[PDB]
């Protein structure tokens, strides 16, 4: 019977903090203060909501990986998502998945090098605030 | 080959039904001719499509003799007010 | 909240009769066998 | 001309079909746009550059069919028709899903002028 | 005209300020331009594999170019993009197209093959010494185009076995008649099997050349001995511009053939 | 429109998909909510469900079909198909097809899934079969000119399963192995 | 469908399917959603054939 | 400063110091011209929206 609302950000990191750490938060207080501080003062201006570049580096990745039929599946996924009307910022869950993302070949147990490139994405910078 | 099986099939459909409606409007028009009915040829087009969409002869019919009577009746009229 | 509502299942039957909403309708039985109530209000 | 029409002819011309509005020129040997006149020389020139894959395309296609049911191409010929049927097969399901995209797109009725519109 | 850079009618209706900001702008166009051209011209097999690495890494590079100007589309049909954000984000991107069009052009005019190319990559390299971006853009391109190369020299140096369809390698083989090998006075056998291409010799490996032609020769030897030798140090070589590594693998690769060699005279 | 595509390709022709017994399975029209292109596309699958429904008219005319009693079993295997390769060349041929009619079905079941599938997403899921079924059908039909009969279909079979396409040669793998199983049945009762 | 089982289950008298001197016959005037008239028509002769004999 | 760089810029003979110093100006100036284009953005904001809005992008 719950409806989705907006909750605000001190329940949901302490949920998060709860089960990262699978302690009460009693238990993570010190980490939870250092989270708060890093995540209280950080709005992102500068991310571009474009959801192509993220696809397109996710495409690259899975082609690093070795996992061009794994590609082919994210991006039937990202169309099938796309058609669903539930998320409203994909930009931002790409983004944050893909930072978050784990390498499986890293399939293996490492990868070859990280001559990051220029390529990248947009600043976004330019709007004023 | 493939490709074209819908497009071709629509296009000998269409060219087959211009042709069975033309020969099904002769019959009609020398059914008529033989009758004496004085139906043109929209007209008769316009009575098989009532026919089709399921009026009722016996009303149309009446409907067409009544128009047909009130047209006769108009003309006589603007014939001596002219 | 909506993790709250994630947990919800839904019914897997579809019907080509439906594209919009395929979350299942329930046929619905008929002509007995909608059960002793039904039976009673047919009676 | 809506570009959603050129979207569709580069679907077709990516199937190797000649769209609406862009057909193969035999002559060129080559998909060539209808000289409609609301076509942009950019739009043009994009059509062209997506009609030389079309072309490509198209051409392989026939040419893995005219081979596939000879015979007399030998145990070594089969095979490399097999190998092209599985690539085109790769490249038939990566245009099915941008034309299921497209279709979404349409689907959707919103003009969402999201990063995801097919440009 | 020619091999020249495309150039731009700008109309001339056009505001004055307007069409020099586009005078500005279109030469990183240009660069494009004449990078695809030469990404098609070199992208035939005959050019070696060296050059067909470089076209490929150019290539990756214009799908990176694509994508930025894709993003800049979708910023423009949000009608975010002023002319001002277009030049400022562009920069930095007009600048990498310029460096490797400036690399494009040196090379298409040095017409540098092989270790000639990898040469002028690593001269090129040394100046954009000052330019972290163009440093890091160089080091992927060296990086990338010694992956044949590494794998001819690889080749050389852990099998004696020269494969190399473009004769790209700083040694070149010539056919010596073995029935003279032993009898005429003539080293045919030492100084024929393998020779040095001056030409195709790499700035970065010229220094270790003569060490890398020797160990050639010994595992060219050892095979003609009819004594199968695994290298067992055969490891890939990569290209690394602050360390010598791959020279410190040559010389114990060198090393083992030289001990190798004279235990089977012995 | 997806489920109509899909009776015409379990074998029931439509008012879209017209089926004509020398042209085999053809689109019937060019319908209005199609784009020409899709309409060519269309036409390009119904191929390969023509070739498809023909395999099928042969399979009922091959085993769906009274052997007719013709005193001389021999020659029934002639004119008409007949002999126990004939229903082992029949039970073959549905063996190759169930993993197309299973195919067909979850193509079905996807298709009604999810609304925004288009029949790109059928064509690719298809193509494998649009590659598979026509050799498999010129076999069958050189089988069926050339009246081979009794064990010497089974070498015909064998000399076509040399084939060149590996799909094609697994299937005549199947068929060879049913073959050879109704081979071996008859030499273990001669033996 | 449920039809199609009793018809299977070898009930008399449905209502699609009309018996007319033994024989399965589908009533003309029936449409389905998702398919043509002529294809449902189509299998549902096959089903009604099959019918006939049971 | 754009006229040194461009004079600057062709002289091989430089070296590598002078070209790291260019180097270390040119994105300097990538950096002005940014800061630039942002505030331009700004005014160009400010314009556009037709609204007196007493922001600090608003051209005075």
């Amino acid at each position: 019977m719950a409806t989705p609302d907006q909750k605000s950000p001190n329940v949901l990191l302490q949920n998060l903090c709860c089960r990262i750490l699978g302690r009460s938060e009693a238990d993570v207080a010190q980490q939870f203060q250092y989270a708060v501080r890093v995540i209280g003062s950080n709005f992102a201006p500068t991310v571009e909501r474009d959801e192509f570049l993220v696809a397109e580096k996710i495409k690259k990745e899975l082609i690093r990986q070795r996992r061009e039929a794994d590609a082919a599946l994210f991006s039937e996924l990202h169309r099938k998502l796309h058609s669903q009307g539930v998320l409203k910022n994909k930009w931002s869950i790409l983004y944050l998945l893909l930072s978050l993302s784990e390498d499986p070949r890293r399939q293996p147990s490492k990868v070859s090098s990280y001559a990051t490139l220029f390529a990248q994405a947009l600043p976004r910078d330019a709007h004023s605030t | 080959m493939a490709s074209s099986s819908g497009a071709g099939a629509a296009a000998a459909a269409a060219a087959a039904n211009l042709n069975a409606v033309r020969e099904t409007m002769d019959v009609l028009l020398e059914i008529s001719r033989i009758l004496n009915t004085g139906l043109d040829m929209e007209t008769l087009s316009i009575c098989v499509r009532l026919c089709e969409q399921g009026i009722n002869p016996e009303a149309l019919s009446s409907v067409i003799k009544e128009l047909r009577k009130a047209t006769e009746a108009l003309k006589a009229a603007e014939n001596m007010t002219s | 909240l909506w993790e709250a509502a994630l947990t919800y299942e839904a019914s897997k039957r579809r019907c080509w009769e439906r594209v919009g909403c395929p979350p299942g309708h329930r046929e619905e039985p008929y002509l007995t066998e909608a059960g002793r109530d039904a039976f009673d209000k047919f009676c | 001309i809506t570009e959603a029409a050129l979207v569709r002819d580069i679907l077709y011309v990516f199937q190797g079909i000649d769209g609406k509005n862009i057909k193969m020129n035999n002559t060129e040997n080559c998909y060539k746009v209808e000289g409609k006149a609301n076509l942009s020389r950019s739009l043009r020139d994009t059509a062209v550059r997506l009609s030389e894959l079309g072309w490509l395309h198209n051409k392989i296609r026939r040419y893995t069919d005219q081979r596939s049911l000879d015979r007399s191409f030998g145990l070594v010929g089969q095979s490399f028709c097999a190998a092209l049927h599985q690539e085109l097969r790769e490249y038939y399901r990566l245009l099915s899903v941008l034309h299921s995209q497209l279709q979404l797109e349409d689907d959707q009725g919103v003009n969402l002028g999201l990063e995801s519109s097919l440009t | 005209a020619g091999r020249q850079s495309r150039t731009f009618l700008v109309d001339p209706n056009l505001d004055l300020s307007i069409r020099e900001l586009v005078h500005r702008i279109l030469p990183v166009a240009a660069s494009y331009s004449a990078v695809t051209r030469f990404i098609e011209e070199k992208s035939s097999f005959e050019y070696g594999q060296v050059n067909h690495a470089l076209a490929a890494a150019m290539r990756t590079l214009v799908k990176e170019h694509l994508i930025l100007v894709s993003q800049l589309e979708q910023l423009h049909r949000q009608g975010l993009l002023s002319l001002q954000k277009l030049w400022f984000y562009i920069q930095p991107a007009m600048r990498t197209m310029d460096i490797l069009a400036s690399l494009a052009t040196s090379v298409d005019k040095g017409e540098c093959l092989g270790g000639s190319t990898l040469s002028l990559l690593h001269d090129r390299s040394f100046s954009y010494t000052g330019d972290s971006q163009a440093q890091e853009l160089c080091l992927y391109l060296t990086k990338a185009a010694s992956a044949p190369y590494f794998e001819v020299l690889e080749k050389w140096i852990y099998r004696g076995i020269i494969h190399d369809p473009y004769s790209e390698f700083m040694v070149e083989e010539h056919e010596l008649r073995k029935e003279r090998i032993q009898e005429d006075y003539n080293d045919k056998y030492w100084d024929q099997r393998y020779t040095i291409v001056q030409q195709q010799i790499p700035s970065f490996l010229q220094k270790m050349a003569d060490k890398i032609l020797s160990t050639g020769k010994y595992l060219n030897v050892v095979r003609e001995c009819g004594h199968d030798v695994t290298c067992p140090v055969a490891k890939e070589i990569i290209y690394t511009l602050k360390e010598r590594a791959y020279v410190e693998q040559i010389e114990k690769a060198f090393n083992y053939a030289s001990k190798v060699l004279l235990d089977f005279l012995m | 429109m997806i489920h109509e595509l899909l009776l015409a390709l379990s074998g029931y022709p439509g008012s879209i998909f017209t089926w004509n017994k020398r042209s085999g399975l053809q689109v019937s029209q060019d319908f209005p909510f199609l784009h020409p292109s899709e309409t060519s596309v269309l036409n390009r699958l119904c191929r390969l469900g023509t070739d498809y429904i023909r395999f099928t008219e042969f399979i009922e005319q091959y085993t769906g079909h009274v052997q007719q009693q013709d005193h001389h079993p021999s020659q029934q295997g002639q004119g008409g198909l007949h002999g126990i390769y004939l229903r082992a060349f029949c039970t073959g041929l549905d063996s190759v097809l169930q993993p197309y009619r299973q195919a067909l079905l979850d193509l079905e079941q996807e298709f009604l899934g999810d609304p925004h599938l288009s029949i790109s997403h059928v064509n690719y899921f298809l193509d494998q079969f649009q590659l598979l079924f026509p050799s498999v059908m010129v076999v069958v039909e050189q089988i069926k000119s050339q009246k081979i009969h009794g064990c010497q279909i089974l070498e015909t079979v064998y000399k076509h399963s040399c084939g060149g396409l590996p799909p094609v040669r697994s299937a005549l793998e199947k068929i060879l192995a049913v073959c050879h199983g109704v081979m071996y049945k008859q030499l273990s009762a001669w033996m | 469908i449920r039809e199609t089982l009793w018809l299977l289950s070898g009930v008399k008298k449905l209502f699609i399917f009309q018996l007319i001197d033994g024989k399965v016959t589908v009533r003309n005037n029936i449409i389905v959603t998702h398919l043509t008239h002529s294809c449902l028509r189509s299998v549902l002769e096959q089903i009604a054939a099959y019918g006939q004999v049971v």
